[PDB]
């Protein structure tokens, strides 16, 4: 992209200067909470802040800070390139778009796709994932991750 | 007893560039040392501290909050096992087992000619694909207690 | 604003939080991670109460008292079920892996975590599992470490490293197995280490000295007292066991030195404790040392002062106003020398000049955290006021409080605070013959000899003001970084120029005043601070006197025949060699001292004075305060046949003996009234403290908390007879428990703090009217002159450039913290922290020479041939020499000297 002209200076010539750098982690869990994200980024250890200040305001070294997770981002050019209405007119319910979900653990299929908000665990889990491998039986489930 | 080679030197101010204040090059300083000698040594510590111009003990306390950041002598393999909720469903003590079971140590311990050093790490983003492992660079997934003597010997 | 706490209606600050507001009105709430003077972090989760949303609320939520504003219409309720429940939970988690030490840990009955385990009510183990535990390291010979005793409250951290600005000590590791302290063994470099054993809540960093001869709190018999160790005044807590000081615990005092202490005042009180001092008057015939009482001491020297012609005194900046007061009175006015060398004497009364009549205000030592720019023109700062550098470092953080004040971030929000301003801070500009240990915050630093520096501060004080005598032969870049500082003090709206005597240079005094006077001609909030030399400098120039070359001259002339040495080793402010001969022709030399100096060998009589915790007094601040110290403890209560009285007693008896043949041991308000009679301009020494008849409802304040133990044994092994308890005569404190000690009682001087529930310095929080301000009743200690109305008159004497001659050495002075001041050089505990004979050289001039690091070098300095090993010094300049100031041998008189005959040993 850099090479392309789409990151750099004066990006399609619309004076925009934008550098993008990738910074690889060493490894801790919270590392992932924004302002323990923000204290590890400024190499610091990793310990989050007390909010209020948000990092809107008092963010990376004191300056307003935005912090978004991959999938959030990766909505964005979706919607600038196709519009709010295509957006919104994708799904019937009070989350709006689409959304990565899966089925993991023990399942005939484990894996993940996109599908609509409002989508049950159950269609997810019996046409997606294949229902439960042979010969176990459904006893659990967690929805979002180790800490739900 | 140390001194950092040219190499790191350059690696490091590299890296101070990409940030306002240059404290924010520690982590990658410290991952830099470590790339090149297997570990981040005693010495090491008061020389990126140098080089950074923040306190030694600002560069300890990173280097042991940080996990991925050795602060004593690993083996030449770093094999990192995932200990997480997942492969805990899919299987990994059977993983952990043949493990301990070909290399003769615990978790946290390294083999006496050098070669493994044992670890369990968090969750490695592989959840679907478990149980997995990590030698050095490479995620291993379904992994079975059966391909470990295999998959053990093409890291010499 | 507004807050309700159980229903009970309260007005509070609404820019304080909920917690330090409820600790102000007297409510209690348990804190760890929270003090008063480092703001609030939200870590312990100790301080929780619960907020309802208005006063129809009833299920309410459980915040952080430390972390939330307590605004105008505030609902909150510490005594909730469930907020008392979670606080109980806190104090158990932090009990899980707490080791079972109590009875052998220094913190025991003086400790935080003890006294919040108890009023959160938890006292019931329920863990079975094991604790986690940490080996601990060596942090040299003040502090002692246990780790395993950490309740990972962050506050050794965030006072060391965000407030003293110290390198050397962090946190490292991770989740439970959080470790505080230094990367590696060694010492601690901060000249600020020693108040992390009442910053540390648990007995984690404790006093190694203290622990040498330990005791606990409640056997400790404390007084109020003034740190003796330099002249910043800080208010201590001197604290006796069994004859002998045990420790020097912080008092608070909201004007000069709130919360913490210095390392050389903190641990340089073991010269208290030499087995060498006199403890008896003893006379020397032939060479036979008898031993006197008091009263045949003051007759017998009494009958030898009335044979002889004329009788001078030498007094001394160690001792207190009453002291050389009395000195003055028995040897009459003309006949009384101060103890300082004549230089010292200059820089000391132009001080003075400045301080009392230079227009300019002197800010208190907590005063000076809030101003907006600091020039220190030639004092090194850390080692000789070293308070003071602390309070530059706040000073110093003002900006970016500045800065987060400006995006509405309450000023306890410390975290936020120092996010938003990383690296600014407000200018420094620090001045030195090399390098200081403000240089890490310093803006600019320069390293020249102190005409360079005097010329720097006169040509700043000409670009602010063109009305002040111009400076030629300025380099460009000089001038570039002149103007700098310009720029920088001209922008500012309180600067404050840092100056004093220490650096050995009239004229750096004189370029500092200048720059002040510029700064106030410009309609600046400027101040001025003078860092004096010893305890009692500032009170000796004020009361005056002749210079010790003068006392010399008179014994040497023999137009003086006897002398009376009053606290004065006379090796620091002149040549031991001149000393000795001077001393040793008078035939009649009287020492009045409380330490075994050289010049008792000479001496016919020795008065075994007391020394600050044996005696009481005054002594004048650096910035004029007059405070009042008590003594600790009577000598004699041990050792009956100790006589061990106070200077001034022992003067004012030898004064009535010589005039009217009867002995007269008179009272210390006697004593300070004709101070005030008799030296007008000392005459706010009588308002520092209350007189011996001040009562708190009709008792005294006791000495000793109410719960001092081992009455009727302490002293059985001497006799089984209980003796009677020493009477106080001076001072308003009585020698036992039968006082007042309330946190209430409408007084200011406050021997030891301690409520109910509250055994720890914590307990400093119900002494105060807000936690972090003044005392209750105000702080102690009275200023002695206001600001003059007009100021001085620009001096126009400015000095040229340095030029390294030939065969002459320029001696720069060093300090050091460790090892300058004479009495806490002479304390044991000292000498391993002291550091090692060494004598600073240019890469230059050593190459000149011919020597290189380590090789010893012999040089005669008033026809005494010394030998010192050499440290290479970069940040030097040609033709000067460094030199330890205050070491053995290396008298303080000798800065500004010059040296010949350097060459290799
Ligand atoms: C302990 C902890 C760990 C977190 N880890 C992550 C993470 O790894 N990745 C992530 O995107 N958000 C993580 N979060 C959530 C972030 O705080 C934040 O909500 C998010 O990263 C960015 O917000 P967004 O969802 O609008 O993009 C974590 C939160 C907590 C409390
Ligand atoms: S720190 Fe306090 S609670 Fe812990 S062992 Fe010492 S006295 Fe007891
Ligand atoms: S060592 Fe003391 S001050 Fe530091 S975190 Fe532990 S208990 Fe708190
Ligand atoms: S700064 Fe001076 S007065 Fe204060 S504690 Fe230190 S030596 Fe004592
Ligand atoms: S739980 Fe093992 S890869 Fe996620
Ligand atoms: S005192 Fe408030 S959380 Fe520690
Ligand atoms: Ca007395």
């Amino acid at each position: 992209a850099t090479e392309a002209g789409l990151l750099g200076k004066n990006i399609m010539g619309t004076g925009f200067d934008f550098e993008l750098f990738v910074h690889t982690g060493a490894g801790r869990y919270i590392c992932g909470e924004e302002t323990a994200l923000i204290n590890s980024l400024e190499g610091r250890r990793a310990n989050p802040r007390s909010k209020p200040p948000f990092p809107a305001t008092s963010g990376a070294w004191g300056k307003p800070t935005c912090v978004n997770n991959v999938e959030t981002l990766c909505n964005v050019p979706a919607i600038l390139a196709n519009g709010v209405e295509w957006y919104q007119n994708i799904s019937k319910s009070k989350d709006a778009g689409t959304k990565l979900m899966g089925f993991s653990g023990r399942v005939k299929n484990p894996g993940l796709w996109e599908l609509p908000f409002g989508t049950t665990a159950r269609e997810i889990l019996e046409d997606y994932a294949g229902g439960m491998r042979d010969g176990l039986k459904f006893k659990a489930w967690q929805p979002g991750g180790a800490g739900t | 007893a140390f001194e950092l080679s040219a190499a790191e030197r350059e690696a490091i101010e590299h890296e101070m560039h990409h940030y306002e204040d240059p404290r924010a090059a520690s982590i990658e300083a410290l991952k830099i040392v470590q790339k090149q000698r297997g570990w981040v040594p005693d010495g090491a510590i008061h020389a990126i501290a140098d080089v950074l111009g923040i306190p030694a003990s600002d560069v300890e306390g990173v280097a042991t909050f940080y996990s991925q950041i050795f602060r004593q002598p690993v083996g030449r393999h770093v094999i990192r096992y995932c200990d997480s909720v997942v492969c805990h469903i899919n299987g990994y003590q059977g993983i952990q087992a043949a493990l301990e079971k070909k290399l003769n140590i615990k978790p946290g311990q390294t083999t006496f000619d050098g070669r493994f050093t044992l670890l369990p790490t968090c969750c490695l983003g592989n959840c679907d694909k478990g149980p997995n492992m990590m030698i050095d660079e490479d995620t291993h997934a379904h992994l079975t207690p059966e391909a470990i003597p295999e998959l053990l010997e093409r890291y010499k | 604003a507004t807050i309700h706490v159980d229903g009970k209606e309260y007005e509070v600050n609404g820019a304080d939080n909920l917690l330090e507001a409820c600790l102000s009105l007297g409510l209690d709430i348990p804190y760890f991670c929270w003090h008063p003077a480092l703001g609030s972090v939200g870590a312990c989760r100790q301080c929780a109460v619960k907020q309802y949303q208005n006063a129809e609320d009833t299920r309410g939520r459980l915040v952080m008292s430390c972390m939330t504003p307590a605004s105008d219409g505030t609902f909150i309720s510490i005594d909730d079920e469930e907020a008392k429940q979670f606080r109980e939970s806190v104090v158990e988690w932090l009990m899980t892996n707490h080791p079972h030490d109590c009875p052998v840990c220094e913190e025991g009955g003086n400790c935080h975590l003890q006294d919040m385990t108890v009023m959160t009510g938890h006292s019931f183990r329920r863990y079975r599992f094991t604790k986690r535990t940490h080996r601990n390291q060596d942090l040299g010979p003040f502090i002692s470490h246990e780790m395993n005793r950490c309740i990972a409250c962050y506050r050794c951290v965030r006072y060391y490293k965000d407030y003293a600005d110290g390198t050397d000590l962090g946190v490292y590791g991770a989740h439970d197995n959080v470790y505080f302290g230094r990367p590696e063994d060694g010492t601690l470099e901060s000249e600020f280490s020693g108040n992390l054993v009442e910053i540390c809540p648990t007995g984690v960093f404790t006093d190694k000295t203290h622990s040498e001869r330990y005791n606990r709190k409640w056997d400790m018999q404390f007084a109020p007292s003034i740190c003796q160790q330099c002249s910043i005044g800080c208010n201590i807590s001197p604290g006796e066991r069994y004859g002998e000081l045990r420790r020097i615990e912080n008092r608070y005092n909201g004007t000069v030195n709130h919360y913490f202490l210095c390392d050389r005042g903190r641990f340089g009180y073991g010269y208290v404790n030499l087995k060498d001092r006199p403890r008896q008057p003893v006379q020397r015939r032939g060479d036979d040392f008898i031993t006197l009482n008091a009263e045949q001491a003051m007759q017998g020297a009494a009958d030898i002062l009335r044979q002889s012609k004329k009788v001078i005194g030498i007094g001394s900046p160690r001792a207190s106003v009453e002291s050389n007061f009395a000195l003055r009175e028995l040897v009459g006015e003309e006949n009384f020398y101060t103890g300082i060398a004549h230089g010292e004497q200059e820089r000391l009364q132009l001080a003075l000049k400045v301080l009392r009549e230079g227009g300019i205000y002197t800010p208190a030592l907590r005063e000076i955290e809030s101003y907006d720019a600091v020039l220190v023109l030639g004092e090194d700062v850390t080692q000789t006021g070293a308070r003071v550098a602390l309070a530059v470092r706040q000073a110093v953080k003002g900006k970016a409080r500045e800065m987060a004040a400006a995006q509405k971030v309450a000023d306890w929000q410390i975290a936020a605070i120092l996010n938003i301003g990383q690296r600014a801070k407000h200018p420094l500009f620090v001045t030195n013959v090399d390098d200081t240990r403000l240089d890490d915050i310093a803006a600019w630093t320069y390293r020249a000899p102190v005409e360079d520096q005097a010329r720097l501060g006169f040509a700043i004080a000409h670009a602010l003001d063109n009305s002040a005598p111009a400076v030629d032969g300025i380099e460009p870049e000089l001038q570039s970084k002149i103007d700098v500082i310009v720029q920088a003090l001209a922008g500012a709206k309180k600067p404050l120029i840092i100056s004093g005597t220490n650096a050995g240079s009239l004229e750096v005094i004189q370029a500092a005043a200048n720059v002040a006077k510029a700064l106030k001609g410009r309609g600046a909030d400027v101040g001025i601070t003078m860092i004096a030399r010893s305890v009692n400098s500032m009170g000796l120039g004020i009361m005056g006197g002749g210079s010790l070359e003068e006392a010399l001259t008179e014994l040497e002339t023999g137009r003086a025949d006897a002398v009376v040495v009053l606290e004065n080793d006379l090796h620091r402010h002149a040549s031991a060699i001149r000393v000795n001969a001077a001393l040793a022709k008078a035939p009649l030399v009287m020492v009045v001292d409380h330490q075994r100096t050289a010049i008792m060998e000479n001496a016919h009589l020795v008065l075994s004075a007391a020394s600050f915790a044996e005696s009481d007094g005054t002594v004048i601040n650096n910035e004029g305060r007059a405070q009042r110290f008590f003594q600790v403890y009577d000598p004699a209560y041990y050792d009956s046949k100790t006589v061990m009285l106070e200077s001034w007693r022992w003067l004012h008896s030898l004064h009535s003996t010589l005039l009217s043949r009867e002995v007269d041991w008179t009272q210390l308000d006697h004593v300070i009234d004709a101070v005030v009679a008799k030296i007008p301009e000392l005459a706010g020494i009588k308002d520092a403290a209350p007189d011996a008849t001040f009562r708190i409802r009709g008792q005294k304040l006791a000495r000793e908390p109410h719960r001092y133990s081992g009455r009727t044994a302490m002293r059985a092994n001497i006799s089984v007879h209980e003796p009677r308890q020493p009477q106080d005569i001076d001072t308003m404190f009585t020698f036992s428990m039968e006082g007042n000690n309330q946190p209430t009682a409408h007084r200011s001087q406050v021997p030891f703090a301690w409520a109910p529930g509250w055994n720890s310095p914590q307990a400093w929080n119900k002494f105060q009217d807000e936690v972090g301000g003044k005392l209750r009743f105000g702080d102690p200690g009275v200023r002695l002159f206001e600001t003059s109305e007009n100021g001085l008159d620009y001096f126009t004497s400015v000095p040229a450039r340095f030029q390294p001659q030939d065969g002459k050495w320029r001696i720069a002075p060093y300090y050091h913290l460790f090892g300058s001041d004479e009495l806490s050089q002479r304390a044991p505990v000292f000498q391993s922290r002291m550091p090692q004979p060494y004598i600073k050289l240019n890469p230059a001039d050593a190459a000149k020479l011919g020597v290189n690091a380590g090789t010893r070098v012999s040089f005669s300095y008033d026809g005494n041939t010394v030998t010192l090993p050499v440290e290479i010094a970069e940040g030097l300049t040609a033709g000067q020499v460094g030199l330890p100031m205050g070491m053995s041998g290396i008298a303080p008189v000798l800065a500004g000297a010059h040296l010949e005959d350097l060459k290799e040993a």
